[PDB]
């Protein structure tokens, strides 16, 4: 929803963007550009809404009024990573985004990376790869049927296997330096965006979410000056997309909650 | 008086129309894309020999001369944005390499069959046609329009159309009532 | 072609006597500089490209070779202190190097720098 | 030798005689089949033999043991549908002739 | 045993649908004068007359050719000899070209037989897609080449 | 002229087939043998001379 | 079709080692070597001797080339009873057990294969045919195996390799024999797939003049195949 | 020496992943162990993909057995989870297949892809 | 052998000629392997093709491991 109107962004699963006026219960435009499915969708006070389009890897802002679309690739490649460094993992697709300003957003990939960028720049400002950490290696008792248990762990092949967690949630608070991210790692992690708006840093850690985080929401209440925030966030057993995600050892269903206070 | 409107012709008859492989040609290419007429085979060729005379010229000039440099890149920034040549064979000798099928294979009626929107090349044209073929946000009725790469994934059936989610067409609605009555 | 090799020879001689002249070879950044010129001394696809048309290194290398040893002959000689065996310690694997080069003039200025040594 | 295949017996029975009458003339068994043009004579060395199916193929490639019979003539004679066809198409000739 | 050759799979009726560019083109010996006799260069005359890259090629009893003629054609001998020029071996005894060059368009219809002689033309144009190059007036022409 | 081009191609398919073999698709179902026979002593076979 | 229970009429070849089975729809076949046991579950034909029961096996031309030259009519076959053999290429015992076949007992099959997993079965088949004798390396190194292969008298090669040219001539020039059989199978795709067919055929032909084997033919597999050729030549080991 | 290999690199495997989604919506993809079995025996497959964290991994040593004997390029992906998101399915997936088809509209990616795998085997 | 018993198992090894042609045949196949002795024999047809997937499932591991195990049979 368009913060403070009736206009609601709609994307849906044929490589469109629809529009639509609550209060009139009507149609207002289609609206065309992304490759793939359009799987995530933010919108602001403005009309300017975002998008990721999941495996064709591009986050697009709209100007409605306009009639013109931005577009944004991450552009980043595990060979010149390391290289600069004498596990990165590819950017495999794009499934969440939040507008933390109606000038920056923040995208979620499911190599684990959360990425800000920034209208000026179609190239990412900042990254943080493999934000929640890598998934457990699978069992050696489990990968082979072979009694030898050294010819099992070759089949691990070190640590190749290894694939890292995916952001299945990222929501930011409107016009803060806030924003929560989640996943199946078992903890919501808050970030901290600078003042400055060119880097965030890990704020803290919640660890009472298990399961997966398929939504965040954060709700607010008291005095301008002490405020207390309260987030909540759906947790499920299985991805909302599909059920590809094996089974996660604790996991519930159920809507988590958080309370935090402000002092200083 | 108002000043000429220029114009030119698309297209230029063969040298020797009447040469046996020359037929057989035409009638294998026609069979493959659903085209109407020999006319469309003849504007392609044109259109092919412009192009493959044009980089003939400038691969005959020296390397580095800016006109070779400015030209010759902008004639390979345009194929292959038509999607004809490849991003790997960025050179004017796979521009010479070029054929017809190629441009071809551009066109809407024969990317229509491929996504598997028509069953044949002639239901492609059927099709296009009619006007249920939209490119994004626009219905092109144009069997000749050529797609680019980006375009090439907004191919789909038009929001008017009776396949694309609009009502039945006027045979389906008419039985639909004399069934009712 | 051997003439031009000539007229560089006596550009190279030129910029030597320059050098010789010049500050900079009373400071001990003219011997890391010899050290560095030293260092830095030692069928589908054709079928489809187009043709329309019917080694220096070496000589590279032993130019750059033949100029670091006159340069460092020429230091030397001039400013007494440089003429010591810890300044001098390093340059003693590039000597032997070029007392082996198929140059004969190069060789010739290694000899000449081994007199000063000797 | 290893490679040579049994002679046919002279006043060999009539069956094998035959059935190499239906080889000869294996065009003209079904209508809606056509075979290359071929003169065929009977081969001086050769002999009768019987299909080995895979046990995989029980479904798709195999005749029931009632269906198998010790000649391929009789077999023809199994079929229903050849014998209609074969039935009328002797019935038109006559008539014409 | 008696043979009836395979209509080879590269031809649809008298169409060859295998010749594509770049070109594959057999030189013979009368070619290389006309060639010089009009001033016209082998590799660019081709890639002009075709708008493609030409490859040419020499076959053994085509370069035999040659070195019998004497030295009133060394000219010819030594274009011959460009390296851009590939060489093809022979692997019957006669070092006659006009057998060499038909058997080998016979076999396989990848090649443009370059010649200006009467005879060997007409024996060409009597098989089916083989396109036929010649030296005419000023520049190369190809007869049976729908790609043009 | 488009549906006559159309009944023209498809027609002279079916000849190139008589002209030569066309690959239809290779192998469908169990291998039942050759429908049309096997001929001994003939040779399809293009002889370097 | 030919179902389980039909009977079919076996006689010669005109290649020796070879039978065609004739009926509504004839099949090519070869005698078997291990009667009683198919090796990639072909159709099998029992004929009963003066009894003992000899069996035959059907070969398919779509799963084996070199039945498919058959097929097409290949007019000489070097292939031939009593006949040493190496079989380059040999993937498995689809093939190479047919060729056993032909050569005989008296005959020889030398099956060189490089990966190990198709390897194993061509062991396993190797040891019910005592005919056969695999070697499990790379054919790019003849050294490596040049003592367990000596003269052998027919070399097919149906390695699907872009420079399969090199493999066939540095084989042919140490075991081959004079005035030598050489069998090869060229699909274009595999060596060049920016070139037409024939053109890689062309190239190919002319790579085995260079390697002193004179080509004696080329055929076309299709309708088995597409994009594929059988070139059999003869090796002149003083000069073509 | 593992027996899953070879395994292809992160690079490699995002490029085979977008091609198997294309498939997918062009009805060019053949989904699961056993069908990809099937289209060996039929010789139309183009290329197989197989997860390397198959549970457990001898369940798709068959295929590359099937392929070096029909000299079908195959290649290993690290992740099944992820191979099942790309063929469009909502299962993970632990084997997929390129059926061959010379009409298709993604001819010049399949063999892109196809190149890279053949050079790394 | 855990899976199906031990005689059976047997006789499927015998019907497809190797333990590795057991492992290379599709899952459909297998079933029609042993559809002459009823060997894993409307609700009574799907436990025989699902339980014929299973025994598929059993011969890859048993024949591409060097020394297999018994724990994927039990669970299996
Ligand atoms: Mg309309
Ligand atoms: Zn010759």
């Amino acid at each position: 929803f368009r913060k403070n109107s009736d206009q609601l962004y709609a994307s849906c699963a044929d490589f469109k963007i629809r529009t639509y006026s609550i209060n009139q219960f009507s149609q207002l435009e289609i609206l065309y550009g992304h490759h793939d499915i359009v799987e995530d969708i933010s919108a602001l006070a403005m009309e300017r809404c975002v998008t990721v389009g999941a495996r064709d890897r591009t986050a697009m802002l709209w100007k409605i009024p306009d009639e013109t679309r931005l577009t944004f690739r991450g552009g980043d490649e595990p060979q010149k990573l390391l290289r600069r460094w004498m596990l990165f993992f590819c950017e495999g697709s794009i499934d969440v985004v939040s507008m933390v300003d109606d000038f920056h957003f923040i995208t979620g990939s499911d190599n684990g990376n959360i990425c800000l960028w920034s209208l000026a720049k179609k190239k990412p400002i900042f990254t943080e790869r493999i934000a929640h950490g890598i998934l457990p290696e699978p069992s050696f008792n489990d990968i082979s049927g072979e009694t030898d248990e050294e010819l099992r762990k070759r089949q691990l092949q070190g640590k190749k296997l290894l694939q890292p967690f995916w952001i299945t949630s990222l929501y930011a608070i409107p016009y803060s330096n806030v924003f929560i991210s989640g996943s199946w790692s078992g903890s919501l992690k808050v970030w901290k965006i600078s003042d400055n708006l060119r880097s965030f840093e890990l704020l803290g850690e919640l660890s009472g979410a298990k399961g997966v985080v398929t939504k965040i929401q954060v709700v607010e209440s008291g005095k301008h000056g002490k405020e207390k925030f309260r987030i909540l966030a759906s947790i499920a057993k299985e991805h909302r997309l599909g059920r590809w995600i094996a089974n996660v050892s604790g996991a519930r269903n159920g809507i988590y909650s958080a309370v935090i206070d402000q002092t200083g | 008086p108002r000043a000429p409107r220029t114009y030119s012709k698309t297209y230029s008859t063969p040298k020797r129309p009447y040469e046996s492989s020359r037929l057989d040609a035409e009638l294998k290419l026609a069979g493959e894309f659903g085209l109407k007429n020999k006319k469309e085979i003849y504007r392609i060729s044109f259109q092919l020999s412009k192009i493959r005379r044009a980089a003939r010229d400038l691969l005959t000039r020296d390397e580095k001369d800016p006109k070779r440099l400015f030209e010759g890149n902008a004639l390979i920034r345009r194929l292959v944005r038509v999607g004809v040549l490849s991003e790997d064979k960025k050179k004017l000798d796979y521009v010479l390499a070029l054929k017809v099928e190629d441009f071809l294979e551009r066109r809407l009626q024969t990317q229509v069959y491929k996504l598997g929107l028509a069953k044949s090349v002639h239901h492609a044209r059927v099709l296009i046609t009619q006007r249920h073929i939209a490119v994004g946000k626009q219905i092109v009725n144009i069997p000749s329009f050529m797609v680019r790469l980006d375009s090439e994934k907004h191919i789909d059936f038009a929001p008017t159309s009776p396949f694309g989610g609009a009502r039945p067409g006027r045979v389906a609605r008419r039985n639909a009532a004399r069934k009712a009555e | 072609n051997l003439r031009n090799q000539n007229k560089l020879s006596e550009l190279l001689r030129r910029y030597l006597l320059g050098l010789n002249h010049n500050s900079d070879s009373e400071s001990e950044s003219i011997l890391k500089f010899c050290h560095q010129l030293f260092q830095e001394s030692e069928e589908k696809e054709d079928f489809f490209l187009v043709n329309l048309e019917s080694s220096n290194s070496l000589l590279l290398n032993s130019t750059l070779q033949k100029f670091a040893l006159d340069l460092l002959r020429n230091v030397i000689t001039r400013h007494r202190s440089f003429l010591t065996v810890s300044h001098l310690e390093g340059f003693i694997p590039f000597l032997r190097d070029s007392l082996l080069s198929e140059n004969e003039g190069v060789v010739i200025s290694t000899l000449r720098i081994l007199i000063t040594l000797i | 030798d290893w490679f040579t295949l049994p002679k046919p017996d002279d006043n060999m029975r009539r069956e094998v005689q035959r059935d190499l009458l239906l080889i000869k003339h294996r065009a003209a068994l079904d209508p809606k089949r056509h075979y290359k043009k071929q003169r065929w004579e009977v081969p001086e060395r050769f002999a009768i033999g019987t299909i080995i199916e895979d046990k995989s193929e029980f479904y798709s490639s195999r005749m029931n043991r009632k269906e198998r019979k010790s000649t391929i003539l009789e077999t023809l004679m199994g079929d229903e549908a050849s014998n209609k066809y074969f039935k009328r198409k002797y019935n038109e000739i006559q008539e014409k002739s | 045993t008696r043979n009836i050759p395979q209509v080879s799979s590269a031809l649809f009726f008298q169409y060859n649908q295998a010749i594509k560019p770049p070109y594959q083109v057999l030189i013979d010996t009368n070619f290389i004068n006309f060639s010089i006799q009009k001033k016209v260069d082998i590799v660019r005359g081709m890639m002009d007359c075709l708008l493609a890259k030409c490859n040419p090629l020499i076959t053994d009893c085509v370069m035999a050719e040659l070195e019998k003629l004497g030295p009133k054609y060394r000219i010819a001998l030594k274009l011959a000899r460009d390296p851009r020029i590939k060489r093809l071996s022979c692997s019957h005894k006669g070092t006659y070209a006009d057998d060499c060059l038909v058997h080998r368009v016979l076999q396989h219809k990848c090649y443009i037989v370059a010649t200006n002689d009467a005879g060997l033309k007409q024996r060409i144009r009597k098989i089916p897609g083989i396109p036929l190059m010649s030296v005419g007036g000023h520049a190369y022409v190809i007869e049976k080449l729908p790609d043009v | 002229s488009r549906v006559k081009k159309r009944k023209k191609y498809q027609k002279a398919q079916k000849k190139l087939k008589s002209v030569r073999a066309v690959y239809s698709g290779g192998q469908s179902g169990v291998y039942e043998g050759e429908k049309t026979g096997i001929k001994k002593g003939l040779t399809r076979s293009v002889k370097f001379k | 079709g030919a179902r389980g229970g039909a009977k079919v009429v076996i006689e010669p070849h005109r290649h020796a080692g070879v039978y065609i089975a004739r009926g509504k729809e004839d099949l090519l076949v070869t005698k078997n070597m291990a009667p009683g046991e198919s090796v990639y579950g072909e159709k099998r034909i029992s004929v009963e001797e003066p009894p003992t029961k000899v069996e035959y096996r059907v070969w398919n031309p779509f799963r084996s080339k070199l039945a498919a030259g058959i097929m097409g009519g290949l007019d000489e076959l070097f292939i031939a009873p009593g006949k040493k053999v190496l079989y380059l290429g040999a993937a498995s015992g689809t093939s190479v057990s047919h060729v056993s076949d032909v050569v005989g007992p008296e005959g020889v099959v030398y099956a060189v294969e490089f990966s190990h997993r198709p390897g194993r079965e061509l062991i396993s088949m190797a040891k019910k045919r005592p005919n056969i004798i695999p070697i499990i390396e790379d054919a790019r190194h003849p050294q490596k195996y040049r003592m367990l292969i000596g003269m052998v008298d027919c070399v097919f090669a149906d390695v699907a390799q872009p420079d399969q040219a090199r493999i066939i001539a540095l084989n042919s020039h140490m075991f081959l024999k004079d005035q030598g059989g050489v069998v090869i199978s060229i699909k274009a795709n595999c060596i060049d797939s920016t070139v037409d067919a024939e053109t890689v055929f062309a190239r190919e032909v002319q790579k085995l003049r260079e390697e002193r084997i004179k080509p004696l033919e080329q055929l076309t597999l299709e309708p088995y195949e597409r994009d594929h050729c059988i070139v059999v030549g003869r090796y002149m080991r003083s000069g073509l | 020496n593992p027996k899953a290999f070879p395994l292809a690199d992160a690079a490699l495997t995002q490029q085979i992943l977008d091609v198997v989604q294309q498939a997918a919506n062009l009805r060019q993809l053949k989904k699961g162990a056993n069908e990809a079995t099937k289209t060996l025996n039929r010789g139309i497959s183009e290329f197989i993909i197989m997860a390397a964290d198959c549970e457990p991994i001898e369940i798709l040593l068959h295929l590359p057995l099937l392929c070096e004997d029909k000299n079908v390029p195959y290649v290993f992906v690290p992740s099944r989870v992820a191979l099942g998101r790309a063929c469009g399915v909502s299962r993970p997936v632990i084997a997929a297949s390129i059926t061959t088809n010379d009409a298709s509209a993604i001819k010049t990616q399949i063999y892109a892809v196809k190149d890279k795998i053949e050079t790394l085997l | 052998s855990e899976l199906i018993g031990e005689v059976i198992g047997a006789r499927l090894i015998s019907h497809a000629g190797s333990l590795t042609n057991l492992s290379k045949q599709a899952a459909s196949t297998v079933q029609i392997l042993g559809a002459e002795k009823a060997l894993f024999r409307k609700n009574k047809g799907r436990i025989s093709r699902y339980l014929a997937n299973k025994c598929s499932m059993a011969s890859r591991i048993d024949n591409y491991s060097e020394e297999p195990s018994n724990v994927f049979g039990s669970v299996l």
